[PDB]
């Protein structure tokens, strides 16, 4: 089983997209989007083919959307580490 | 898709004048151009503002196993 | 709130369109504001502080705007509500 | 009787007025501050020395506050001219 660890502030960027998602939508809504997230998560820690190299950020630094987000995370020896998970707004594609 | 924002007084009624004056045809236009002005600021640090975020995520401490379970029963923990 | 008072807060609700909605949802959710108010308040200070150097100019402006707009009429408050209550159903 | 006359973009002032009073405190409210507007209108036509000098905007110009309001006008051989009403927030106040 592949590895997938989140930096705390990473941890708290889903605490505050539920949050902001439970306000708008409620319960079903928001815990569905953690489950979008969540299913992601454990796509991107089974295949390194789907990370989109964002080395013009960071060196080895990856990213990869789901919904309105986009999950920044690095790959580990048997997994992902996620960064941040940031909404769409704040991207910085490749120029 | 509205939100229901409190701006305080002092804004509220820079906001009210604006209106009324018929400078601005409703508080949502007035609101628009504000946020226009503050996603101008910058627009052009885009690079340095997203390097700053993944810095912040990468020095907030050691990542640690993800835990869907835990997560979403914190959440309803939260005011259950 | 002290018994036999109100609660004096007040809030607008307004569409930003969807472009600047996520813009501000985005500053939301990093944690670089608290609150939706906050990003709307810091957008509403900078559009205070763009026309803070021109307020004699503005008023003017509406001064003379005001005077351009007709010769002025005599003016009737019972006739002024009439039309208001024509526009519509009015309430409370 | 005093003679009281409102400029055209003054009597869409009071609308606008009426109309943001309505929609954030009902009928009562509303037309209750138009009401107290008239009655502030009505005294500035009677009496000359209530009008605060505005020739520092323009030469001439008269204001008056009421509420969060200011009745910007004009003196007339026989009473006054509103020209303007302007939430407070818009003031250039004499220095």
């Amino acid at each position: 089983a592949n590895t997938l660890v989140l930096k705390p502030r990473a941890e708290q960027d889903l605490e505050r997209i539920f949050e902001y998602s439970y306000t708008e939508f409620g319960w079903q809504q928001a815990q569905q989007y953690i489950s979008d997230l969540d299913q992601t998560f454990q796509t991107l820690a089974a295949s390194t083919d789907l990370a989109i190299n964002y080395d013009h950020v960071r060196p080895g630094l990856k990213a990869f959307p789901v919904g309105a987000h986009i999950v920044f995370f690095r790959a580990t020896d048997t997994g992902i580490e996620v960064i941040r998970v940031l909404h769409q707004s704040m991207d910085y594609p490749r120029h | 898709r509205t939100m229901t924002v409190d701006t305080g007084e002092e804004l509220r009624a820079f906001v009210e004048g604006l209106v009324e004056s018929g400078d601005y045809k409703t508080n949502s236009e007035v609101i628009r151009d504000g946020l226009r002005l503050l996603q101008e600021k910058t627009a052009g640090s885009k690079l340095a503002a997203l390097r700053q975020l993944i810095d912040e995520g990468e020095q907030s401490g050691e990542a640690v196993p993800w835990d869907r379970d835990s997560f979403l029963a914190r959440m309803r923990q939260k005011g259950p």
